[PDB]
């Protein structure tokens, strides 16, 4: 007979790309706008497909680029509504600090009075303004950009997010428990919902992240070429924890109707500069695994070095701690550390920054309040970051360095499987069915 | 539209140091990288590096690996960027011709190129 | 609108042709994108059944025969050797043809009483 | 590792005819066009693609790993010097002088 | 959905009944008001047909007697000489009417089946 | 709208008796129009699925296990109404979904090689 026959729900799907919707598991306004987000599912369905195979390309995943989107605009909604810090920055009169770490100065500011003014001291750090020649200073960033301080009642620590795909479209993640950005996996498994991915920021290491399994994974859009960053994954993750002991205070300074900001006040108990502190014969041992890992992709000795240099973004390792931001050394972990064919730890002396250019695009940055007491924080080191010198054809040595190319790699690491697509529920086969 | 300025040519007594001034100003600085070319006389053209105008990270052979030093600049306003490059110490065999160029598209073609500033020692 | 009975489908993806018969803000604007997209997707499938004669069918018969350029197989090897996957390449460049002749198929049967 | 050759490294050619030139590679490549102390121009990129501006009588061709460099119906302003540029290798170009 | 097929019903209008039968931004808010507008209207149409016994039958016939309070004319002048523009017209007043009838008349029939 | 509406008249009536008898406003009432016409989809899948799509009362081939329930047929559509009806059977309903949902791909497999 060889008659036509329309068959409704078979299993067909092409690459397809749209919009997916937030969802939290799980009082306190956050940064994430977390309550917005629906609630997730207490047992999400993790069907797997018996025997089919699929390839993709995680460099050209829309994911990852939408994820940036996104989590920019969120940032700049949260932002809208408190006050700007356009009228701190003035000519400020600045020596020197009782307690150049910090520097202790004043400045003239409006009161309830418009026509009258006030003087009033605060504390800032040294890096976080900029000398206008002596003795006189300006905030970082004034004739370039516009400064907004952040709203206090905010926090921003990261909460696990589920990007989670709509109604007649699906997600394939395959487990292929080696295998890189590219090339064929043929293990693959259909989630309508995907699984926690914490929107963690940082640039030379990056922490609190998926482990690997059975393998260093190391992922680069290409080994060759030079421009394009390399991401590690550690399977075994180094644990990094560190405190300032310092203990500030909170000042309020005021410019106009109930518009308020808060400023450094004071500094409580001895001047104590902040560190952090890794353990020694653990981290060897992980960057002697990574060092193996890469010998095999280019057939040379692999040597590590320092950033060669560049903004304190990218040279120094940068993190969120307890509404605070970082920009630590990271050297000691990357100097002189050639690799061959107890109870002591590392030291990386830093310090803090207030005014802080993040979501590196003109136009605008931010301020972080104080907050009075110490700050504790323990995270585990996840993947690395690093770009090959490329000095040509050289003999035996590779020399690596680190250094966060784009903030995009941050997110590229836990979504390196996972891609959306569209199902097609119609068919026409062959049977030999016939109306009457 | 889409051009480079250049600094002048300069000479320089061994040991000291010169500074090369490159300048972009027809196009998004942001979104394409810079690579810097040396072609000294009698052989061709020799790579030295990149300077990445989101932020200035540089890359360099380990021929030049400690003495070259690349940074950038902006204007007031975020168009115009300039891009310098200032080594250490020269040796009797440093002298060339330097070049600014321009990457894009994932391909290492260069559409601009700088007038080149002729160096001795 | 429910995303389950979608996913169902996909299950048995790589089983044969014969197995798989036997088997205010940012979040809110684009909630409500996907939302309407969600909802829309839907129709697209129950508007095509519904002008083919097929009203909530798993499985239905038209009155149209196969045109010979479109393929040249029997049963046999459709059913038992190839894929949804592979096998809907095959007769995807001819689908909007298709398409075409079977709304007519149940167009002219209703004119017929 | 990057590989580069340059088997001929000089080529005399009379005007009008056709003449090529040979670059051994792996890796995207590139030509330009340098004269006598100024700046290289691009002529094709992606191997044989063609740019904008640069006359159509420039052409190349893809094989394996084998490039070509088609020149035909030359004119003056066209005598310059030729060189194949992979990512960081660039070997000494050839001329083309007559 | 689509609304190409919805286009098609236009054709021939000045055709006779039986001759009809044989033959962020602005950019993005006013998309999605037309998309949620759209795709109401698809569904009064179906959702009408859902409760009149009909399930997506382009013609479909009922039960119903027709009032001659409403209208007596002979079949086929209407079907030769009218068009399907002046029916509405003239009718138009007791659609309504017509609509509720349809109604029980489908309740009914159903109701009978379980009874029997 | 108001074909919801028709349902809850003789909301009391014993189940035999009844049947036989930019800004704030433009954001919200489109969130209303979305909202509206999913819940009539989600009624009407369901229906679909089920091999009933529009039929005023369904007519189906699932056995009527006593673990539910277990009373008489005359004190079923005699006493007591819609609402105490959901109650006794609201708990499990999950489970007569998915029990009469492969009931209706059962009988479609044994149509077809009919
Ligand atoms: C990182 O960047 C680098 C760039 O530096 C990039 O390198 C590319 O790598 C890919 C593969 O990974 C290369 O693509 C391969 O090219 C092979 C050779 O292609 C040429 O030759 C083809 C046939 O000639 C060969 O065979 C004859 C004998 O028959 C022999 O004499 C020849 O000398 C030669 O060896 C020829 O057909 C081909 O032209 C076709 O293809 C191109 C696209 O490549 C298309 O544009 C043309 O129109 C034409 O259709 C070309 O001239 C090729 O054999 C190989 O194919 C493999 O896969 C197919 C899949 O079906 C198999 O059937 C086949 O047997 C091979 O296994 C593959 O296509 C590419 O050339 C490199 N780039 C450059 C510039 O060389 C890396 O990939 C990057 N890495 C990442 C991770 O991104
Ligand atoms: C990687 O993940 C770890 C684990 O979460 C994370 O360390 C944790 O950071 C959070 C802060 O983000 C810590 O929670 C704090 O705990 C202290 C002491 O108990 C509290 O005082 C803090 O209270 C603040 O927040 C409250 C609610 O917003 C406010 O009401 C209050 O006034 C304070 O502002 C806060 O709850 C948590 O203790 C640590 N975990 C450990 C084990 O130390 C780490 O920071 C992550 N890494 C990165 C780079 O983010
Ligand atoms: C993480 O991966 C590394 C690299 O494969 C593993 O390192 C190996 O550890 C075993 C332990 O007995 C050694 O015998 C091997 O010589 C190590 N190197 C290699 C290349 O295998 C490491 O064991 C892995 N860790 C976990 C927890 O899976
Ligand atoms: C980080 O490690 C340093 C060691 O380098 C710790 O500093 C020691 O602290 C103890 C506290 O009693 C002193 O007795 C030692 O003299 C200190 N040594 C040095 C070299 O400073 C520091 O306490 C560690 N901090 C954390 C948070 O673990
Ligand atoms: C796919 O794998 C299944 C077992 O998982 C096997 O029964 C089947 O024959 C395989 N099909 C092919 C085409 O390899
Ligand atoms: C991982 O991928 C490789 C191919 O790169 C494959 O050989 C291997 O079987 C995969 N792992 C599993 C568990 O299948
Ligand atoms: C990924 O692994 C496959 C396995 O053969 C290999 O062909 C490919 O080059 C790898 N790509 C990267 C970027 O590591
Ligand atoms: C695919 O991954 C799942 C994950 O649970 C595992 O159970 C299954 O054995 C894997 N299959 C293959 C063929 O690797
Ligand atoms: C750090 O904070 C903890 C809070 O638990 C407090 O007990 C401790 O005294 C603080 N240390 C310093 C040096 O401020
Ligand atoms: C900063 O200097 C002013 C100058 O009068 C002084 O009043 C203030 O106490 C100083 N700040 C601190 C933290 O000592
Ligand atoms: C890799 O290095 C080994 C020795 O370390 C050598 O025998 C082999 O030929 C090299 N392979 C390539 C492709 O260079
Ligand atoms: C590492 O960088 C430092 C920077 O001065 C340099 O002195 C040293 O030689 C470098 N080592 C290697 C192995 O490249
Ligand atoms: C990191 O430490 C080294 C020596 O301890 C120092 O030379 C370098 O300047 C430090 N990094 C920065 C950004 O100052
Ligand atoms: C780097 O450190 C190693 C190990 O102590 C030492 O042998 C080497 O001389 C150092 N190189 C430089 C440039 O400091
Ligand atoms: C020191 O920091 C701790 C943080 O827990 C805070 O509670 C305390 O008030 C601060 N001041 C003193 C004197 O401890
Ligand atoms: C980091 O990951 C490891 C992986 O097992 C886990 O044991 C550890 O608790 C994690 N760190 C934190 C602070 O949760
Ligand atoms: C802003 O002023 C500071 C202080 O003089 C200066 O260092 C910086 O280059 C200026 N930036 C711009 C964009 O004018
Ligand atoms: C369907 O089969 C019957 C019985 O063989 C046949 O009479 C009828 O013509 C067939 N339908 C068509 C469209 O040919
Ligand atoms: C079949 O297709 C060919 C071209 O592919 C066309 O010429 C012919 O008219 C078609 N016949 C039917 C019955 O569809
Ligand atoms: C469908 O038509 C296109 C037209 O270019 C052709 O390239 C393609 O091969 C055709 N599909 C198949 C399966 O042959
Ligand atoms: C040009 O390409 C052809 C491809 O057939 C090749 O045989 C020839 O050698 C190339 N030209 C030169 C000069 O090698
Ligand atoms: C319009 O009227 C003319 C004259 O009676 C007729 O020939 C024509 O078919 C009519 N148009 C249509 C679409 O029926
Ligand atoms: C139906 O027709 C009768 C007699 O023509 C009339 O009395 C009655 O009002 C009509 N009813 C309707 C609803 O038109
Ligand atoms: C319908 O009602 C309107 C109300 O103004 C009236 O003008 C018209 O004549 C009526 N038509 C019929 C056919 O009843
Ligand atoms: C309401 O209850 C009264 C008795 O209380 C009864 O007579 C009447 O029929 C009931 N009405 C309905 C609609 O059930
Ligand atoms: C009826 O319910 C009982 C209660 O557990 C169960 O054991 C039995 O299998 C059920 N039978 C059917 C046909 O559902
Ligand atoms: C229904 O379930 C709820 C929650 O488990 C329970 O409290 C209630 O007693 C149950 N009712 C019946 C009739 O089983």
């Amino acid at each position: 007979g060889l008659w036509v026959t329309v068959y409704y729900g078979v299993p067909v799907w092409r690459e397809a790309k749209t919009t997916l919707f937030c969802a939290s598991d799980a009082e306190v306004h956050n940064v994430w706008a977390t309550h917005a987000c629906v609630p997730t599912d207490p047992n999400p369905q993790e069907l797997v497909l018996e025997n089919v195979t699929e390839n993709f390309n995680m460099w050209k995943n829309d994911m990852v680029d939408q994820m940036h989107e996104d989590i920019i605009s969120l940032w700049d909604q949260s932002l809208k509504p408190c006050v700007k810090l356009t009228p701190l920055c003035v000519t400020l009169n600045c020596s020197d600090a009782k307690v150049e770490e910090i520097k202790n100065c004043s400045f003239k500011a409006t009161t309830e009075l418009r026509d009258k003014k006030r003087r009033e001291y605060a504390l800032f750090y040294r890096l976080d303004i900029v000398p206008l020649s002596n003795s006189e200073y300006r905030l970082i960033n004034c004739n370039t950009s516009v400064i907004t301080q952040i709203c206090p009642k905010v926090t921003f620590d990261p909460i696990p997010i589920h990007y989670c795909a709509p109604a007649g479209y699906a997600i394939l993640k395959c487990n292929n428990k080696t295998f890189n950005g590219t090339g064929p996996c043929n293990n693959v498994s259909t989630v309508q919902c995907t699984h926690g991915i914490k929107p963690v920021v940082s640039t030379q290491l990056l922490l609190n992240g998926s482990l690997a399994e059975e393998e260093i994974i190391i992922r680069s859009e290409n080994l060759t070429d030079n421009v394009k960053t390399i991401i590690v994954h550690l399977n075994e993750s180094v644990e990094i924890t560190c405190t300032r002991p310092n203990n500030m205070t909170r000042k309020s300074v005021r410019i106009g109707p109930g518009q308020t900001f808060y400023a450094l006040g004071d500094i409580i108990g001895d001047i104590r500069q902040p560190h952090c502190n890794i353990s020694e014969i653990k981290w060897e041992k992980t960057l002697q695994r990574v060092s193996e890992k890469l010998r095999e992709h280019f057939n040379k000795t692999i040597i590590f070095n320092q950033s060669s240099g560049g903004d304190l973004e990218i040279t120094t390792h940068s993190f969120n701690c307890g509404g605070e931001f970082f920009y630590c050394n990271t050297s000691d972990l990357f100097f002189n550390k050639t690799f061959n064919e107890t109870n002591s730890t590392i030291t990386l002396p830093c310090r803090i920054k207030q005014i802080i250019n993040m979501w590196q695009e003109v136009g605008r940055a931010m301020y972080a309040p104080p907050i009075a007491g110490n700050i504790t924080c323990k995270s585990n080191i996840t993947g690395l970051l690093l770009t090959r010198d490329g000095g040509g054809n050289n003999s035996t040595k590779e020399t690596f360095r680190p250094g966060g190319g784009n903030m995009r790699d941050n997110w590229r690491s836990e979504l390196y499987k996972y891609k959306v697509v569209e199902v097609k529920p119609l068919g026409i086969a062959p049977t030999e069915c016939n109306r009457t | 539209q889409v051009q480079l300025l250049q600094s002048g040519a300069a000479v320089t007594k061994p040991g000291a140091s010169v500074r090369v001034s490159c300048e972009a100003s027809g196009y998004n600085i942001r979104d394409y990288f810079i690579h810097w070319w040396r072609q000294a006389p009698g052989q061709g053209l020799q790579w030295v590096g990149w300077i990445n105008p989101k932020t200035g990270q540089p890359n360099n052979p380990r021929q030049f690996q400690g003495r070259v030093s690349l940074t950038r600049h902006a204007s007031w306003d975020f168009d115009t960027y300039s891009f310098y490059m200032d080594l250490k110490a020269l040796r009797s065999d440093d002298t060339a011709v330097y070049f600014c160029a321009r990457q894009r598209s994932d391909y290492w073609d260069f559409d601009v190129w700088g007038s080149g500033t002729q160096v001795t020692v | 609108g429910l995303g389950a009975v979608f996913l169902g489908f996909l299950g048995a993806a790589g089983s044969t042709m014969g197995a798989a018969s036997n088997t205010l803000g940012v979040w809110g604007f684009k909630q409500l994108q996907a939302r309407v997209l969600a909802i829309e997707r839907y129709l697209e499938v129950q508007q095509l059944l519904g002008m083919w004669g097929c009203s909530g069918k798993l499985i239905c018969c038209t009155n149209v025969p196969w045109n010979s350029s479109w393929s040249n197989k029997t049963y046999n090897e459709i059913w038992d050797n190839m894929t949804w996957m592979q096998w809907d390449r095959e007769i995807g460049n001819y689908t909007d043809t298709i398409y075409k002749l079977l709304e007519v198929s149940q167009f002219q049967q209703e004119i017929n009483e | 590792d990057i590989q580069m050759t340059q088997s001929p490294s000089s080529l005399s050619a009379s005007v009008g005819d056709t003449v090529t030139i040979t670059c051994q590679a792996n890796g995207y490549l590139n030509w330009y066009q340098q004269r006598r102390g100024k700046a290289p121009k691009l002529l094709i990129y992606d191997g044989s693609k063609l740019e904008r501006g640069v006359p159509s009588r420039f052409s190349g061709r893809r094989w394996g790993q084998e490039y070509n460099l088609t020149i035909n119906n030359l004119q003056p302003e066209d005598i310059a010097t030729y060189f194949c540029q992979v990512y960081e290798f660039v070997v000494p170009g050839t001329r083309l002088d007559l």
